RNA sequence: GCAGUCAAGCGUUCAUAGCGACAUUGCUUUUUGAUUCUUCGAUGUCGGCUCUUCCUAUCAUACCGAAGCAGAAUUCGGUAAGCGUUGGAUUGUUCACCCACUAAUAGGGAACGUGAGCUGGGUUUAGACCGUCGUGAGACAGGUUAGUUUUACCCUACUGAUGAAUGUUACCGCAAUAGUAAUUGAACUUAGUACGAGAGGAACAGUUCAUUCGGAUAAUUGGUUUUUGCGGCUGUCUGAUCA
């Protein structure tokens, strides 16, 4: 089993859900719903749509998980 | 080189209509024609 | 004169008349072939339709292109608690048919069924089976007569059972009583099996195992009055037609001077009895279990219940039969499941299925999340919540 | 022995198989009449692997490879890729390629020492063709055709090519490839020679419709 | 899915009636292909026979080189705009309708095919998958 | 129009496998004549679209018999109307003729089925043009252009839907009678085997898909939007911000 991600926004797509679009230049796009798919036909930029993952990653929206510290070090010596 | 192709296309069996009393041959339009066999029905 | 261009007729003529069926609960017109070599069992079962969801599984059909591949599939979920057994019914055979000789009821009965014997419960003095339960007061002269009666005579033997509607998310409190045939050995052992099971429970896993082909018997979704176009699937007349185009133009020829039964007319659509055969069971899930929708490959502790409930139903806190395809009748509705009538060798009805995954997202509009735990993890902390 | 065979009823074997030195691949949905050609003469020399690539039965046109490496597209699943991890010997190097130009078997056209590829292939992908296989890559086109792989069978000893090709283009390839090339046809005059047949040192399998004048030119130049 | 076709095709949705003009994917002179008939169609009063991805259709060349024009000839459909479900799960659709010109045995007349090709067209016809660049 | 009977000539030898002339005996009312019984206080006068049903004189589909049937491909005949018989270019057309798919593109009937079911291209009022005819008014079943298609609410039939009266009321069944449905094709395998001097070239059993038809259903995909649910935009009105 496999779970692919949405091309426009960034959400995960469970099996048998949303469309797929093979463009004329041999490129593959997956959509979760017709909202993300209609914004693709209307020629919209996903960096400027507030609800997308491409917006919230670029604008530092909800970055408390990423920006917080974490342990990562070692020293064997031999 | 030769003996390769089929060059068929046209069907091997076909139909003609005939007036039995008068002795005339039908055409696809309204023509009835006058040909007592030989060279005309070949054409 | 002749028809010009031949074309096959619109509609099937052995589904007539299309008239509103006689009750929501459909009759089982035919039980399977009795074999007295094998032991006593139940041939059918009662449940309530909950809804549909999606499955993934690995196909195992040698010769196909899709061999050792994954496939999505649609499934229905029929909610199915235990049934309670309260009586027996013995049928003697005559030159005119099967005739019911005697019925015998249990000492005690639940309110759930008493209900079914009234139209105005709340005003009732509730006197049903008050005089019958007094038969059981003495040692058993009048009761054991009527089972010796069924042993002596009687060719077939049905058992009278009812649902526990209360263990279920519906409004009504009045249960569905029914007959169910026994296909065991010796009319004596069938009635002695009934004798024992008066006011006893029967679950679904005893009747139905997994991979079993079953038939579904129900009343179909209703639509009231309907025109000839959608009812019978007939052609629309063109745009220029004065006074109506969702019609049949010629209702009939001059002779016979009478409109025929065979032609299509406007009228009732839906709410018909329908038996639908050869549906494969994919899961007999348990009620008391918090890994109901869990699988071998999935490993998440979850029920089959989707996010925010099944729409217009509820939760499923009970046993159920997850059966492939679709099934006649709408959600909430009483359904009869029945064992197959013949031994289906086929090739297909034999293929043992093992599920990969069951979709448990919201059915109330384009759900993105399987669990509420997976919803909080993806988004993280918000203004409310943690 | 130039063994004649079909797949179900197809003469195009190079669609359904990929024959090299160290290994051999075949499509799944076939009869025992298909495998008698492959299994009999080899016997117990090299591993014959039953498989499918990207859920298709056209592995020859999807794959491309020699003795050291087998290239595949991204569609190959973990079930399909892990089956090749176990089946093949320790010396070979399998790898997924990321490129949106084609299926690899029409593009790539190669053996041990030298390789021929599609002229429009990018620089990011072409290093992985050199690194994994261990072959110096050069971009060429057979007599105008960009799809080299379907109109040119190749090997260490020699190579069969497209029928309508000039004298200069064949002799120019002999400088780079270091072998004697012969332009011919297969399967009763099919110009599609690359997909019609397969070839290696030990064997050269082809379709059942190949005639005796045509089967003489195959087995001579490849040197069996 | 029959005329020298290597395999049995699973049903996929129809989006190319009689009277459609799909594009010419191959490189043998023709520009676009006016479908006139679909090989292996049924019959029903008033229903137009319609092709799909992987079907062999009879066609004329309406726009192209003058040798291919004014003759009915066969042809195979390699792309589709009407979306179809696959058994694996997804609904997918290419950007346009397009096909290649081919003889009644199922062999290619062209040498190369521009753009992508369906996987369901490729399995079915070996000589289409021979000349393909991309597959899906 | 359709069917026997006799069999001329054919079919390299050979009347009767099969083509089959002329005679002689019939059936049909899907042709056209012949007649004038019914209707002139009016039975809507072409074709097409739509839709049911019936006939067999069976094009296909099932099982058979014959062959001047090696195989393949055909031809002739028997039971059988269970089940199907198409998409288009030109013409108002019926009819005709072509292109294409197909398992097959069989023939007919039901007031020459069907206009309070449609359409109105055609015919057949009045306007108008040409040609020939006529001194002229005018004729032409010759060509051409434009020309009102009314009414159901009654009884019956068909479709669905209620319902008094068999001590009351409720629950669970029986089944007389009536209806009834599934249909055809590809591929792989059998096999380049059977058969044949070669060229060519099968079938039963199995596996897999599909065509036409039917009954459901709405996980998903798509369609629909007065959820006037959320968001935007124009002009104007509430002094401006909001609303
Ligand atoms: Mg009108
Ligand atoms: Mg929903
Ligand atoms: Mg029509
Ligand atoms: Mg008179
Ligand atoms: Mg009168
Ligand atoms: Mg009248
Ligand atoms: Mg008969
Ligand atoms: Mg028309
Ligand atoms: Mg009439
Ligand atoms: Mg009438
Ligand atoms: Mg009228
Ligand atoms: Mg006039
Ligand atoms: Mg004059
Ligand atoms: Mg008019």
């Amino acid at each position: 089993m496999k779970v692919e991600i949405d091309s426009f926004s960034g959400a995960k797509i469970y099996p048998g859900r949303g469309t797929l679009f093979v463009r004329g230049d041999s490129k593959i796009f997956r959509f979760q719903n017709s909202k993300s798919a209609s914004l693709f036909k209307q020629r919209k930029n996903p960096r400027r749509i507030a609800w997308t993952v491409l917006f919230r990653k670029h604008h530092k929206k909800g970055i408390t998980e990423e920006v917080a510290k974490k342990r990562s070090r070692k020293t064997v010596k031999a | 080189k030769l003996t390769v192709d089929i060059t068929q296309g046209i069907p091997r069996e076909a139909n003609i209509s005939f007036c039995r009393n008068c002795e005339r041959f039908l055409q696809p339009p309204g023509q009835w024609i006058r040909a007592e066999l030989e060279s005309r029905e070949l054409l | 004169s002749h028809r010009k261009y031949e074309a096959p007729r619109h509609g099937h003529l052995g589904f007539l008349p299309r008239k509103r069926a006689a009750s929501i609960r459909a009759r089982v017109k035919a039980f399977p072939k009795d074999d007295r070599s094998k032991p006593v069992a139940l041939t059918s079962f009662l449940g309530y339709k909950a809804g549909m969801t999606t499955i993934v599984r690995d196909l195992d059909r040698p010769g196909s292109k899709f061999h050792k591949r994954e496939v999505v599939e649609a499934v229905t979920v029929v909610d199915t608690p235990p049934v309670v057994v309260v009586g027996v019914v013995g049928y003697v055979e005559t030159p005119r048919g099967l005739r019911s000789l005697t019925t015998v009821w249990a000492e005690h009965l639940s309110d759930e069924v008493k209900r079914r014997f009234y139209k105005n419960w709340y005003k009732s003095k509730k006197k049903a089976f008050t005089k019958y339960s007094a038969k059981y007061a003495q040692d058993g002269a009048g009761i054991e007569r009527e089972l010796a009666r069924i042993k002596k005579y009687a060719s077939v033997v049905r058992v009278l059972v009812h649902t526990q509607i209360r263990k279920t998310p519906l409004a009504q409190k009045k249960a569905h009583l029914a007959e169910i045939q026994l296909n065991g050995g010796s009319i004596s052992e069938k009635v002695d099996w009934a004798r024992e099971h008066f006011e006893k429970t029967v679950a679904v896993d005893s009747v139905f195992e997994q991979n079993e082909m079953i038939d579904a018997i129900a009343v179909t979704k209703g639509h009231g009055f309907e025109g000839v176009t959608h009812r019978w699937g007939t052609k629309k007349l063109p745009r220029k037609t004065h006074r109506g185009l969702r019609k049949v133009a010629c209702i009939g020829a001059w002779h016979p001077a009478h409109v025929m039964w065979s032609v299509a007319r406007a009228g009732q659509r839906g709410y018909h009895s329908r038996t639908s055969i050869n549906h494969k069971i994919y899961r007999v899930g348990k009620g008391d279990d918090e890994a109901n929708g869990a699988t071998s490959f999935d490993r998440t502790k979850k029920t089959i219940t989707p996010m925010g409930g099944f729409v217009h139903y509820g939760e499923i806190k009970n046993d159920f039969i997850m059966v492939k395809g679709c099934i006649p009748g709408n959600r909430k509705r009483i359904v009869t499941l029945r064992k197959s009538l013949y031994t289906n060798t086929s090739r297909k009805a034999l293929e043992e299925v093992s599920l990969k995954w069951i979709d448990t997202a919201s059915k109330f509009g384009k759900g993105r999340f399987q669990t509420p735990a997976e919803k909080h993890a993806f988004m993280g902390t918000l203004k409310k919540d943690l | 022995m130039a063994t004649r065979t079909q797949f179900e009823n197809s003469n195009e074997i190079g669609v359904f198989s990929k024959l090299t030195n160290t290994y051999c691949l075949v499509a799944v949905g076939g009869s025992e009449n298909f495998y008698s050609a492959f299994e009999a003469e080899l016997g117990d020399a090299i591993p014959i692997v039953h498989t499918t690539i990207a859920g298709t039965r056209i592995i020859g046109r999807m794959t491309a490879g020699n003795r050291r490496g087998l290239l595949v597209p991204t569609q190959t699943t973990d079930q399909e890729l892990q089956h090749l991890r176990n089946s093949l010997p320790d010396s070979v190097k399998i790898q997924r390629v990321e490129e949106r130009l084609s299926a690899l078997g029409n593009v790539i056209c190669c053996n041990d020492y030298v390789a021929l590829v599609h002229p429009d292939i990018d620089r990011e992908t072409e290093e992985l063709i050199s690194d994994v296989l261990g072959v110096e890559v050069f971009r060429q086109t057979i007599s105008g055709n960009i799809l080299v792989g379907s109109y040119c069978s190749l090997s260490n000893q020699g190579g069969l090519v497209h029928p309508q090709t000039s004298v200069q283009d064949q002799e120019e390839l002999s400088s780079l490839l270091q072998v004697p090339l012969v332009a011919g046809t297969v399967n009763r005059g099919s110009s599609v020679v690359g997909a019609g047949m397969v070839v290696n040192d030990y064997l050269a399998v082809t379709g059942l419709d190949t005639t005796a004048p045509e089967l003489s030119v195959i087995e001579s130049i490849f040197r069996l | 899915s029959g005329n020298g076709a290597q395999g049995t095709k699973f049903r996929i949705s129809l989006g190319l009636p009689v009277g459609a003009i799909m594009n010419c994917a191959d490189n043998s002179g023709a520009r676009n292909l006016y479908i006139i008939a679909v090989k292996g169609s049924g019959s029903r009063l008033n229903r137009l026979p319609a092709a799909s991805l992987g079907d062999m259709v009879m066609a004329t060349v309406k726009k192209g080189k003058p040798e291919l024009r004014k003759k009915v000839m066969p042809a195979i459909v390699v792309r589709q705009a009407k979306s179809w479900r696959r058994r694996d799960g997804v609904f997918l659709y290419f950007e346009d309708n397009a096909g290649v010109i081919a003889n009644p045995k199922g062999e290619m007349k062209g040498s190369a095919i521009t753009g992508p090709v369906g996987k369901e067209c490729a399995d079915l016809w070996p000589r289409v998958a021979s000349n393909s660049g991309v597959v899906v």
